[PDB]
């Protein structure tokens, strides 16, 4: 809708604000899963090296 | 008064056209903001019609 300039150029960037910040929120939640996925590598306690136990 | 009425009607009615010729260009832009706005989905079919 701005190839043919039919919305504002402002309302686009404002939605592109919301696009880019919400994808910056997923990265701030995919890391938050990666915080809590790594608790489930910290459960099931992985032998951090090899060798004899 | 009759001659100047028509001569000042037609000088109005030229500008009346260039008003409502722009009012088409407004509404033809507003229609095409809908047909592009409905083909992608932001505006509905009744906001088109």
């Amino acid at each position: 809708l701005l190839g043919t300039q039919y919305i504002s150029k402002q309302e686009y960037d404002q939605a592109l604000a919301d696009a880019q910040q919400a994808n910056a929120a997923v990265t701030a939640a995919k890391a938050a899963v990666e915080t809590a996925r790594i608790n489930l590598a910290y459960t099931k306690v992985t032998s951090p090296i090899s060798g004899r136990i | 008064q009759t001659v100047r009425s028509s001569f000042n009607n037609i000088n109005a009615s030229i500008s009346s056209i260039n008003a409502y010729k722009q009012a088409v260009v407004s509404a033809q832009s507003s229609l095409d903001a809908m047909e592009a706005g409905y083909s992608v989905g932001t505006r509905t079919i009744v906001d088109v019609l």
